[PDB]
């Protein structure tokens, strides 16, 4: 679950869509804030860092070196660890039994070759049992796995198409929210702004009246002045 | 969508108390009309 | 590492998108209850 | 995925308030200019 807890009063279903140049000026406002104070690499909402080879329970020291050794390749995609001796596993040649070579040397190179040659004949027959295990399985088998795989793509396919489904209701949902709200907010902003105007233009009127009132008052006070002298 | 609910809630409420000033003030404009009106008669009938 | 790297940029970009909104709206708000208590003083011409 | 889904949260919430800044940009303009048209008006 997600640890943002913020709001901001963001309409987008009712609230008309930004300008480029809006936005330009509202991101180069969130990078002089953002430049206004220093980051805060222990805040809350961000989770913790990854921990090292060393310090991982599930890693073994094995694993670590060979992560290290991963991690000095230049090229990690095309690291291609050392293969293993195969060429002991292909048919042993005739070794070339030189004439000054001992009896003892030349019977212990034809013994290694011997047991080579045992090593692929070994090899080769139980190559030629596997061989036979597949014409005798191999279609079951295939169907099988085919099968599996097709049951696994179609649930995988299943699952994405229902969160796609929840997602579109979700933003359906929150889009006719979103519409009433900014109507009925639409409507009261011209309402408010009509208001406001209403009022400038009674208090101009106000104002209008009270001078009118005032040059009254003052010529009712000149009168009553006029006749007190006069009397 | 949860934070636009909120932020729609929130929104409509200042919305609302926002509305409710100016009505407030176009009331208060109201009234003073109403009572200048009445001082412009009053000053018409002593006048007169 | 590159999305927890990612991850915490996009918290100071949102701290710093939080802060200059709540700047912003104190600024609107200003402005906003300035001009509802506008009220409108006697234009009294130039004599 | 924690992290990819913080972020994803984080760029939403980002968007959001990048919206909610250029509103209030906006309607911050549009007080400053009606006060100033109001200042140089007068009569209303």
């Amino acid at each position: 679950m997600p640890a943002i807890t913020t709001v901001h009063e963001s309409l987008p279903y009712i609230d008309p869509e930004p300008t480029p140049e809006q936005r330009a000026a509202a991101e180069a406002l969130i990078a002089e804030e953002r430049a206004k104070v220093p980051d805060d690499p222990y805040h809350a909402l961000l989770p913790p860092p990854l921990p090292p080879l060393n310090e991982s329970r599930h890693l073994t020291p094995i694993l670590q070196n060979e992560l290290a050794r991963l991690a000095s390749s230049p090229d990690p995609q095309a690291a291609k660890m050392d293969a293993l001796d195969f060429s002991r596993y292909e048919a042993p040649e005739m070794p070339s039994i030189d004439s000054s070579q001992s009896l003892e040397e030349t019977a212990s190179q034809l013994w290694e070759t011997l047991k080579q040659a045992y090593t692929a004949q070994a090899y080769l027959s139980a190559r030629r049992a596997h061989l036979a295990l597949l014409d005798t399985h191999g279609k079951n088998a295939w169907l099988i796995g085919n099968w599996h795989l097709e049951g696994e793509v179609k649930a995988v396919e299943k699952e994405l198409a229902e969160t796609k489904r929840e997602i579109d209701r979700v933003s359906l949902a929150r889009q006719g929210m979103q519409e009433a709200a900014g109507a009925e907010l639409k409507s009261l902003e011209e309402t408010w702004k009509a208001g406001v105007g209403r009022v400038l233009e009674t208090e101009a009127a106000a104002e209008k009246l009270r001078i009118e009132v005032l040059e009254e008052r003052r010529r009712l006070a000149e009168a009553q002045a006029a006749l007190a002298v006069g009397n | 969508r949860a934070s636009e609910e909120q932020a729609i809630q929130r929104r409509l409420e200042a919305l609302r108390a926002e509305v409710a000033f100016v009505s407030t003030r176009e009331r208060k404009a109201q009234e003073l009309y109403r009572k200048l009106r009445d001082e412009l008669e009053e000053l018409r009938l002593e006048q007169a | 590492a590159r999305v927890r790297e990612e991850l915490a940029t996009a918290l100071y970009q949102h701290d710093a998108a939080v802060r200059v909104i709540a700047r912003l709206t104190r600024e609107r708000d200003e402005a906003r209850e300035a001009l509802a208590r506008l009220t409108v003083t006697g234009a009294a011409p130039a004599a």
